[PDB]
């Protein structure tokens, strides 16, 4: 491996990094509750700025149509966000209640799955 | 734990006790282990009716060489207002005997524990401190406490 | 017939249930050279090896030596086959449950043993002396604890251990047994200057009024005969030893007392219950045995405790080995034999069961 | 130049205003022999001298002995004359207002100051927060407060002081060290074994799961090196010993947790308010500066809250010394100057002053 | 070393009579309270001297005192191993212990006193777990009943087999 | 105790360099860095030495480094008392703290080193407030910057008189 | 002009304030016939008496002879009054109290001293190497002493003392001599084989290899000429007489070494003071002139010392009469006559007095 010298600067000790399912976007979830997504096309640089998590954020999932992304975080909500429009989400308040989601993955375009520390797995339909 | 079986007529005595006919309640009874030592069985002639100084009474039933239990319906009127409760009496002679001061301490709370909503118990290693009218009412409510079975402290 | 072991800090206690006395009293000791000899005999085998203490303060920190002393109890001492006997095992207070589970896992796996019961060493001593509620000041060879128990419960928030104990008084008798001329250095010696202090030594209930008689006459000097025939002679060291228990300063060290300890863990209790504690006061341990420990301890904590209040310290003449008695009183008890631990529940619940059937 | 003095129960941060850090912390002792030692002097003595604390749980139980802790901080900790400086001083939350008149007393008569403030010390941690309206947690050495505060104005009748602290924690790593065949006794000793506190331990998300995956883990043992070169390996006591903080009977208290605690001054409140308070619970003390203590804070809190409710633990990254932090910034500013009890106001007023001005 | 190796029916004999094992009563009685050891006729192997042996069942109703009719059991001019299980009291504790007498008097011809204390490390060293050994070269320093007490416990022992000092 | 007493300049000046009082711009640069004390000539008094001191003012423009020119003031074959005023830094806080250093070379003359150390406890009585002290015998024990440094805090001080470690 | 007297386990040194050496060094020895002769005079007569020694292990046993010697040392070594000058005396560690007031009283009583002082040997040749914290072995003639000081003042608690010293090896040497064919047996002859050892002896670094060295070759070989001409040659005797003080079991004694004891004492002070006595060891007495000891000892204390430890042994040229060096610069100061004991000051406190004064 070699270290290319390019340094994303996130807002807080990254948590979670994952690719899009096409590659065409990281994105990069810290402690300080904020979301960047880079845009691997053009130069790694910032693409958006997602807010709304009020705890340190655990998990990041991309769905299959790489337009959406959802986040668990230790406020024991999941976000799901439009890559277009960082102004409008889904707020699963409380999948797990008690307890935060630890991981999470998408069946489908349509299905997300969370788990948490309750050792329960649950299937959600998320609706745009 | 010693694992000796406390018998049921203790537990229905204390019962009808911690309740409240007058003539035949008792204001005072003694517990000991049975002879082949493994029930705590009742006294059968060491007991005081309420009908029948009540405490003196009491303390002179205890034996002298030997260990045993006791529930005593010790009545006291505080200053702001007159109550009854039960009081546990735990007696252990130092004179008693190595063994009998052993069984019955470690069988102390498989009683003691069987008469749920008992609040008071008084652990009497001598006959001066059973005797001792003040150590009773501090056990009862402390300086709350102004008389004793009817007499001023 | 059951097995009643107490584990001391320095002395390991056994014998059966029913007797009056422990069978067996030896060094709880393993000693390496410079194979492995185990007890009185790595006392009796010169100054060539080194001695080690599994237990050194209450606490097992080495579990190899511990089955080695317990393999020594049971067939070089007891002289019986553990598979065929229950043995009811004593354990020291604020014990962590990681160790009462791995003596429960030794004596079932390791020796085989039919039935297993532990007990806390300082409530056996409070139930020995008639008493429920209490404070338990068990002296030993290598630690010393004050252990407050209120209607059979110890009070684990106000549980005070003291490394201060017999050993440390033996050492220190050794070292100002030199300034009169008396050498005592080697192992063997050891042993003469702990016969001397179980034997000579008291405790004084004014120690500055006792320094002045011992220095303007005789009458406290006495003569102890050494095994070649030779005696020696010793005054004032008789209660300047056992003074370190009470002026901890003699040693060099910061703690308390023994004195201070009682009453630094009582006013560490709710207060509803500090008037029993100080009237119940039990001294337990061989480190107790020395004559006018009882007074010198009513005199001192009566100084510390309030005047209002009562204090009572009893010594009962048993005391030595008082945890050892009431455990060997329990177990022989007819209706103790359904609270032993079975081999066929320790294979079916694991070393947890000793959480649910004792404690 | 102004001085400022946060005055601990354990350790007293001093240092002058419009400084980034306190130029000195010391402990809080006075020591005097078994002719008087304060500070880390008394620390260096041990055994010839026995320590005390004038503020045990913030408040001050001996004026006497914290009169030599202030002159020993303005002349041997910050060097400088008090006769030529203005002091800011911190205060306890539900400080007795007889203490607010003795603590501006002893500045103007004893020391001579020029001019003199006293501030609260959990509204100088949320100020220093960036807020006006929440709920302070201050776990210190010997007290743990939470102070809920609105629009700048602590409640006094909600606040809840817990005694279980950081020098609770000191002791129980003391205790369980030991398990491993530690010697932690002396005075000496215990400053060591803060620093093994200090350095290795965390507090775990979950505890339960935490020691299970713990007994296999190849990344908790961590070597720690004496002063005088032994080295000490210490395992799964680095989670053990601050989960006390949350579970109190592992030092046999029967106190709330520092989250229950939290949570029932929250409940205190009137329910206007509690929804700001749960989103605005700051950090602040020694004692919170554990690893993984924010994300434990939030977990557990969430259980005790309503269903549908925001939890915000706020753990900034200066909370450590947040009280002195925000006491410097505020009076190095050119506009407090005139909020400063002059001199000559003290002599108008008398101590009274102090009920006025500082609020 | 002289070489001398201690027969298979000496160590049997040994481990039997060092742990007690749970028996039935008329099982207890077949226990051995003393036992002497000889060597072979080739003067090869450490053996049993039949005959040489007092049971528990016979202390009490056939032998009164099992220490006299142990010394009497010793020869008056040979060498002899023996295995005594003492059984005292101090002033703290009883104690039942296993005492190992070496018996070489002065009457015995030089030769069978130079091959038992030359041999007697090395059974000693089989039998692991003894700690009392008494060594008697005449009949004054084993016939006195005392002479056992301060070997068992010394000053500290206040009884021997059930009869004070 | 050989009973050397203090001079009457020697505390005042410790006086003068342990509390720091507000003064003008061109008084804090007659502050003294660090300053030698040595014995009489009679040896009786500590008095202080004529030009073996550093000023304040002189670090910075002058002496770079107060440290590295303070142990070249020291003698190699005498012994002295010093007073060095340390500004170090740890990872928490910045301090500046006087550290009382005792020069005592191994070349010296026995009766130098026998005054010195015995003189020692009474003037470090004298000199109230102070809680560092430097045994320095040799000059490898002193001339290493990092010597401070572990007296000073140990491993928790990061930066020593303005410069990394 | 003030005399200082130095009285050791085997020899006295003994002088005047200011000089450079000890004008007087003789054995401390009392003959007695088998009327009475001390010093070199008991040495002169050899078997005709026996010859028993006051001080044998640093501390007085019989204070008659003590008187003896003293006289001895003001009147025929001397040559003195004791009434016309002031005498220092030096004191072993760990000296009673009560041998303190005796050896004041009989200075003053018996011999009429104007003014008189007492020192702690240790202190004194610690002072000497310009250190004022530090730990000092002193091995002498009877008695070794690891004395731990901090601050100038020894810490009683962790002072150990070793009986094997430089009689011991003159005896050894004299065991081993015989095994060449040399009988050294009578007192005369035992004067003889010391100064073979002040001589040829040396500390081997490594005392196994070393061995084989002297095995193979005659390079370690070395001739000495006997009182009365006859020359005796001495091969690996050279190395094995001091090789006891690291292996006390060449003797048949159980004691560690001098290596062990000095490690042992340094453990047995406070943690945060150990790393100054590691690089701080001075070693003093005559039996620390070997060749070769410092390197020794400092190698095997390496080994005993954590890595991290930086360990320095002291071996200044002087350390043979480094305990009466600083005696006699001390008392030659003139700032020094006001810490004497005056006649007058003894009149009016006693023998106590020695206790303040001294300290
Ligand atoms: N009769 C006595 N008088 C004074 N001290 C004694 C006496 N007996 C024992 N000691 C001391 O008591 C210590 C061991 O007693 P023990 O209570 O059994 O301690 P542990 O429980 O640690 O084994 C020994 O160090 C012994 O010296
Ligand atoms: N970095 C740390 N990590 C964990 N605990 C700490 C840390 N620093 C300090 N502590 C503890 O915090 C306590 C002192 O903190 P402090 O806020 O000054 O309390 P106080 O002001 O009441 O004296 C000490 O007991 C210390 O051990
Ligand atoms: N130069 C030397 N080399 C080796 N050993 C020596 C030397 N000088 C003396 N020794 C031994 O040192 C012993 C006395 O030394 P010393 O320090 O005066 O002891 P003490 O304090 O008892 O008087 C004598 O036994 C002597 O043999
Ligand atoms: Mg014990
Ligand atoms: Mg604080
Ligand atoms: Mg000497």
């Amino acid at each position: 491996l070699k270290d290319e010298g390019k340094l994303l600067e996130a807002k807080g000790p990254v948590t979670d990094v994952a690719y899009s399912h096409d590659g065409a976007f990281l994105a990069v979830c810290d402690a300080s509750k904020v979301v960047t997504v880079f845009s691997v096309a053009d130069g790694y640089s910032e693409n958006n700025v997602f807010y709304g998590h009020h705890a340190k954020i655990v998990c990041l999932a991309w769905s299959p149509d790489n337009e959406h992304f959802a986040s668990g975080g230790m406020d024991m909500m999941v976000y799901v966000w439009t890559l277009s429009d960082p102004e409008t989400r889904v707020k699963i308040q409380d999948a797990h209640r008690l307890h935060h989601v630890s991981s999470l993955a998408w069946l489908d375009e349509h299905t997300l799955v969370t788990t948490s520390h309750d050792a329960s797995v649950k299937e959600w339909t998320i609706t745009y | 734990a010693s694992g000796v079986a406390v018998s049921d007529g203790v537990i229905k005595v204390f019962n009808d006790m911690k309740v409240r006919e007058v003539k035949k309640r008792k204001k005072a009874v003694l517990f000991c282990l049975s002879e082949d030592k493994k029930n705590i069985i009742l006294e059968e002639g060491k007991e005081i009716l309420v009908g029948d100084d009540p405490y003196a009474t009491f303390v002179k039933m205890l034996p002298d060489k030997d260990c045993r239990y006791a529930l005593y319906d010790a009545t006291y009127e505080t200053k702001e207002s007159k109550k009854e409760d039960l009081v546990f009496i735990f007696w252990a002679p130092e004179s008693a005997p190595l063994k009998s001061k052993m069984i019955y301490a470690s069988s102390k709370d498989a009683i003691k524990k069987k008469l749920t909503g008992i609040k008071h118990e008084l652990q009497a290693n001598c006959y001066e401190e059973v005797k001792d009218r003040c150590t009773l009412a501090e056990k009862l409510g402390g300086s709350a406490v102004i008389s004793l079975e009817g007499k001023p402290l | 017939a059951a097995l009643v072991v107490d584990n001391g800090s320095g002395m390991c206690k056994a014998g059966f249930a029913g007797d009056d006395a422990p069978r067996a009293v030896f060094p709880s000791i393993v000693g390496r050279p410079r194979d492995s000899y185990v007890g009185d005999e790595a006392q009796s085998k010169r100054g060539i090896l080194t001695l080690k203490y599994p237990i050194e303060h209450g606490i097992v920190t080495n579990w190899d030596d511990m089955e080695k002393i317990w393999h020594h109890t049971f067939y070089n001492e007891l002289r019986v086959a553990p598979e065929e006997h229950p043995v009811l095992l004593t354990e020291a207070p604020l014990n962590p449950k990681a160790n009462r589970e791995k003596m429960t896992q030794i004596m079932f796996e390791t020796f085989n043993t039919p039935a297993m019961y532990v007990a806390i060493q300082a409530v056996l001593s409070l139930y020995a002396s008639g008493r429920t509620t209490g404070i338990v000041m068990d002296s030993g060879d290598g630690v010393t604890h004050t252990v407050p128990i209120y209607e059979g419960y110890a009070l684990p928030h106000a549980i005070l251990r003291l490394d201060l104990a017999g050993r440390d008084l033996t050492d220190y008798l050794m070292k100002i047994l030199t300034e009169r001329g008396y050498s005592f250095t080697t192992t063997a010696e050891r042993e003469i200057v702990r016969d001397i202090k179980e034997k000579l030594c008291y405790v004084a209930l004014d120690f500055e009024q006792e320094m002045a008689t011992a220095a303007s006459s005789s009458s406290l000097e006495k003569s102890y005969e050494l095994p070649d025939g030779q005696v020696i002679t010793i005054g004032n060291e008789r209660f300047r030893c056992p003074e370190a228990l009470f002026q901890p300063s003699f040693l060099g060290m910061e703690s308390a007392g023994i004195h201070e300890t009682t009453f630094n863990s009582i006013m560490k209790c709710d207060v509803d219950i500090r008037k029993d504690l100080y009237a119940n006061t039990v001294l337990s341990g061989g480190t107790t045995m020395y004559p006018g420990i009882a007074d010198r301890m009513q005199k001192e904590i009566t100084a510390l405790a309030p005047s209002t209040m009562k204090i009572k310290i009893i010594a009962p003449p048993e005391r030595k080995y008082s945890v050892w008695i009431g455990g060997s009183i329990l177990a022989s008890l007819s209706t103790f034999q359904q609270m032993w631990i079975s081999k066929q529940e320790y294979d079916e619940s694991g070393p947890s069961i000793v959480h649910r059937k004792c404690f």
